[PDB]
RNA sequence: UUAGGGGCUCGAAGACGAUCAGAUACCGUCGUAGUCUUAACCAUAAACUAUGCCGACUAGAGAUAGGAAAACGUCAUGACUUCUCCUGCACCUUAUGAGAAACCAAAGUCUUUGGGUUCUGGGGGGAGUAUGGUCGCAAGGCUGAAACUUAAAGGAAUU
């Protein structure tokens, strides 16, 4: 039976989509059903960058953020607690969990 | 695409016969059809309709009762031979009591009721009940 | 931990509907009142009663408990239901429409005092 | 036994006397409740004739929890009277007997009047279903023909009981789908027997009466308890 | 339904639902009867009224007010 | 159809609830313990063996030797709190 | 007449949702700037003339059920069952009312009104197990399904509630012969029908 | 695969180094064919929406891509707002429509059985095998049996 009515892929009037390699696993999944988690985060955590701001140079100075957009396999996703697993009801659901 | 435009009409109004709407609309519309439509009016399964005169082939927007359970198209357009419209309405039509096929015979577009007293059979056109 | 069962909340709680008047927010007359009213047959289960009965006098002097028949407030209650002002409506003739809200009327007849703000 | 206290605005009515016979609940197709509504009205000798019941079948089911197997007896139970008053019902239960006590009370509550025809000459009491009437329950469709009289009820052994249950003399029985199944098979003979009123003729064109409910006419009396 | 001559067989005739016209079956328990009282001039006064039956299978759609403004339009005490 | 008859009775008698076991081989080679229960009956603490009574005897047939319980419960209590109405 | 349309203005009665569904469409009409939506006030009041005519014409009236879910109905619903002699109930619910013959909050009614079908449509869902025909007032949002004779108003204003709810009692005392002129309006206020903070 | 170019990275084979009872595997380090391109072949994939292709009618709401019309519309031929029209990929809600159920605006309008037409299937193996044919440079493709064997294989949900 069908698990999903989407399969999953999301994939509608194409035939071929584009790929992506997972950032762990390192397996070829189709890149609109790779599961994407873009991470925009500071360098230096939040305790430890009031260092930063003791130690230097300039009066003021904004610690320039992060910028990486990670992409997952499924399994690694599973795995890693990205995602974990939800209820036949539930799974309809496709808005965001923190905003 | 369009091979029987008596067929697609009947369609459209049954269904809409039991979504329960007081009036339809068909399309393309013919000279059969409201033959047709003329001898399910005598025995009292629906109102008037009207035929607009487009320049095309025409709309028959009719006014229907709550009567018809289905009618329906026999394709292909068999032939029966008086004999043999006993035998279909044993297999087709619901009861021996009520009820009508419909056929189109040398002597115009009739009932199977007024094509064994004129005594001549013909092509099968369709039912209904 | 020391949660009450259902046999503990019913008693007291149906003592504070009837027998509200008379114990006070003090226990060791309300241990002495319970026995008194009702039969209660065990030492343990008196003073457990009696003192779920002061947290719920507690609880109705701190505020207005749910699930409490006891009436007072329902005397009290139709006291607030009882009473009316002058109006609310049909004042003061002239009505704050808008631009659409006033061409509703234009529209449909049935003439009145009106405002176009 | 026994005198039951009525409940609810039909049981008072039918305990009293007021309302005359079935045929008013059906028309104004108000669910009836109790078992003892219809009690009162198919009385021994009085009744002509008493409703009859008769087990179709026994079946045991299982389910699998944790040590060991619980079985619990399911029981199919068709009631009737002859003269086009029928019933279909099931209950499930730990003991075999508890579970058709149960069964025939659903089977009461669930009643169900059947119209009937004749095929085509039309003298001297209906005899058949009166046209072609078909009725399906989960892969089971079954449909009832119109047949001369004196044909009898040509189906299977299961069929023969529930439309002789109804009254019905006559019949052709046609039957798709796995029919061994008991269960779906005499849920899609009754729903078969259900849609014959349910079914428009020529002979109900004529726009109907309205007359008051036994909700309304004896209103006066359900004022006071 | 007659038979020979006269003495209308079968036991009660179904409702026959006012919107449809289809009707209304023995185990409908989604059916309605409504009752609309009449008045006299300045009015005031109940008794008189025009009754009205809707099966569950046209209330169910959402079809039911719709068609109950159609069949007291006609009636005369609606003006849509 | 026996033990019907004997639960019937004790209910009837003015027993508050009751239950009659019989354990032992029925219609069967496999024991097979049938059990019949109406009206509550406590099982636990000291008001146990008080508000109860309970016995047990052995009954001899043709294929081997059946069980027979019978457990009534009877007509203050420590659970229930009766409260009275002030006016 | 005239005035109970008047009255509506001040209720924000005419006000509804920025969603409008497809059954309850032909009520609304010229919808605003700002996507808000508004109800032809002729096409209200003329529903209360049907409604009290219906109303009208049982003859024990406490065979009507008056239910509301939301808090701004319960001050209204338990003034409206006064004059109209009717049961009523305010908040939960509880379902298997009008089923189950042994709960002892079996009600069996003839007739049933309902402020929010949305709010309370298990109460909806009840009423066709035992061939109750339903009233309700309705939005733009709610439902009409398992719904007779809607009353198209604002249902989420707590002023607008119970200015309809003044209007049925009004016009069916009328009806019922309880007022015997129509010269006087009425001696009860609005403000019984309202919702307080404490 | 065949014949020339190009050959960075990755990398069936192969090579050692680990792990293990063994490990021709997972992990690690190198690494030829291949990967890329011009010129021929091959003709199959869970080549999938596992739903043939035209046509009619069934039910709404909000999005979205393309085009078109309207507005004393807002900011500067165009961007945006509001509203209607067809044509796309879809999505949500619901059905007295369907289904074995999972689910389904099609899997609806089918025992109340006929709009037109193409191809395919008849318990599970044996078998996509044998033999013969035909296409292919090969690998293999298309067509495609029997003897004997067996009471269950299989589908969807429940505990």
């Amino acid at each position: 039976p069908t698990k999903r009515r989407n399969g999953g892929r999301a994939k509608h009037g194409r035939g071929h989509s584009a790929v992506v390699r997972c950032s762990n696993c390192g397996r070829s999944c189709p890149k609109d059903k790779a599961i994407k988690r873009f991470n925009v985060r500071n360098i230096v955590d939040a305790s430890s960058q009031r260092d930063l701001r003791e130690a230097s140079v300039y009066n003021t100075y904004t610690l320039p953020k992060l910028y990486i957009k990670q992409c997952y396999c499924v399994s690694c996703a599973i795995h890693s607690r990205v995602v974990r697993v939800r209820s036949v009801e539930q799974r309809k659901v496709r808005e965001n969990p923190q905003r | 695409v369009r091979m029987n435009v008596l067929a697609d009409c009947l369609k459209t109004l049954v269904n809409a016969e039991k979504r329960g709407r007081r009036q339809v609309l068909i399309r393309p519309s013919s000279k059969v059809i409201i033959k047709f439509l003329q001898c399910m009016q005598r025995r009292g399964y629906i109102g008037d309709f009207e035929i607009v005169d487009d320049h095309r082939a025409g709309k028959i927007v009719i006014e229907l009762l709550g009567r018809i359970n289905k009618c329906g198209v026999i394709s292909p357009r068999f032939d029966i031979q008086v004999d043999k419209i006993e035998q279909f309405c044993s297999n087709l039509l619901p009861s021996r009591q009520f009820g009508h096929l419909v056929l189109t015979t040398a002597y115009g577009i009739m009932d199977h009721e007024e094509a064994r007293r004129k005594h001549t059979g013909g092509k099968i056109l369709g039912y209904f009940f | 931990g020391r949660v009450r069962t259902r046999t503990v909340k019913r008693a007291a709680r149906q003592i504070v509907e009837k027998y509200y008047a008379k114990l006070t927010l003090d226990f060791q007359i309300n241990k002495k009142i319970s026995e008194e009213v009702a039969v209660i047959p065990s030492k343990r289960m008196r003073n457990r009663v009696a003192g779920f009965v002061t947290h719920l006098m507690k609880r109705i002097q701190k505020g207005p408990v749910r699930g409490i028949s006891l009436k007072l407030q329902e005397e009290e209650r139709e006291r607030r239901m009882d009473f009316v002002p002058e109006r609310s409506e049909v004042d003061v003739a002239t009505i704050t429409v808008d631009q659409d809200t006033a061409d509703m009327l234009r529209a449909l007849d049935i003439n009145l005092p009106n405002v176009v703000v | 036994l026994k005198d039951w206290v009525p409940i609810t605005k039909l049981g008072r009515l039918v305990r009293d006397g007021k309302i005359s016979s079935i045929e008013e609940i059906y028309l104004f197709s108000l669910p009836i409740k109790e078992y003892q509504i219809i009690d009162h009205f198919f009385q021994p000798g009085n009744c002509a004739a008493p409703l009859k019941d008769d087990v179709m079948k026994i079946m045991p089911v299982q389910k699998q929890t944790r040590a060991g197997q619980r079985t619990r007896f399911k029981a199919f139970v068709a009631v009737g009277d002859s003269n086009g008053h029928c019933g279909l019902g099931v209950k499930c239960a730990k003991e075999v007997a508890t579970a058709i006590r149960g069964a025939i009370i659903a089977a009461k509550l669930s009643l169900v009047p059947v119209r009937r025809g004749y095929w085509g000459n039309k003298i001297g009491e209906p005899h058949t279903v009166p046209m072609k009437v078909s009725g399906r329950c989960g892969s089971v469709r079954v449909r009832l023909i119109p047949a001369p009289r004196g044909t009898h009820i040509v189906g299977a052994p299961t069929t023969k009981k529930i439309l002789g249950f109804a009254g019905i003399k006559d019949c052709f029985s046609n039957s798709k789908g796995s029919t061994k199944t008991r269960g779906n098979f005499m849920k899609a003979l009754f729903d078969a027997l259900s849609q014959t009123y349910g079914y428009l003729t020529p002979e109900l064109w004529t726009p109907t009466v309205y007359t008051k409910s036994p909700y309304q006419e004896w209103s006066d009396y359900l004022a006071r308890t | 339904m007659q038979n020979d001559e006269g003495r209308i067989v079968d036991l009660y005739i179904p409702r026959k639902c006012s919107a449809t016209g289809r009707l209304i079956p023995a185990k409908e328990h989604g059916a309605v009867q409504i009752n609309v009282g009449q008045v006299d001039e300045h009015g005031r006064y109940t008794g008189e009224y025009h009754a009205v039956a809707i099966s569950g299978a046209v209330r169910q759609r959402g079809e039911s007010d719709a068609c109950l403004n159609r069949l007291m339009h006609e009636k005369g005490l609606l003006s849509f | 159809r026996a033990c019907y008859g004997v639960l019937r009775h004790i209910m009837e008698s003015g027993a508050k609830g009751c239950e009659v076991v019989v354990s032992g081989k029925l219609r069967a080679q496999r024991a097979k313990s049938m059990k019949f229960k109406d009206g509550y009956l406590i099982s636990t603490g000291e008001p146990s063996k008080m508000f109860v009574d309970q016995a047990i005897r052995s009954v001899q047939l043709r294929q081997g030797v059946l069980g027979v319980r019978v457990k009534i419960m009877l007509p203050p209590l420590p659970d229930t709190i009766i409260v009275m109405d002030p006016k | 007449q005239e005035d109970s349309i008047a009255k509506m203005l001040i209720c924000k009665a005419h006000i509804g949702t920025k969603n409008v569904e497809h059954k309850m469409r032909p009520y609304v009409f010229k919808s605003t700037s700002e996507g808000i939506h508004l109800i032809n006030l002729a096409k209200t009041w003329e529903k209360i003339l049907m409604a009290a005519r219906v109303i009208v014409a049982i003859e024990n009236p406490a065979d009507v059920l008056v239910i509301s879910a939301r808090p701004y109905g319960s001050r209204a619903v338990l003034k409206f069952s006064q004059y109209v002699g009717a049961q009523a109930i305010a908040g939960r619910w509880t379902p298997g009312m009008l089923t189950n013959q042994i709960t002892q909050k079996f009600m069996e009614p003839r007739l049933l009104i309902v402020t929010d079908p949305r709010t309370d449509a298990q109460a909806v869902r009840e009423s066709a197990y035992a061939n109750v025909p339903v009233i309700a007032l309705c939005d733009t949002d709610s439902p009409l399904e398992h719904v007779d004779i809607c009353i198209p108003c604002n249902n989420k204003g707590k002023e607008s509630i119970a200015l309809m709810y003044w209007l049925l009692a009004r016009e069916v005392l009328y009806l019922r012969g309880e007022l015997p002129s129509r010269s006087v309006p009425w001696d009860v206020m609005v403000d019984m029908f309202l919702w307080r903070d404490p």
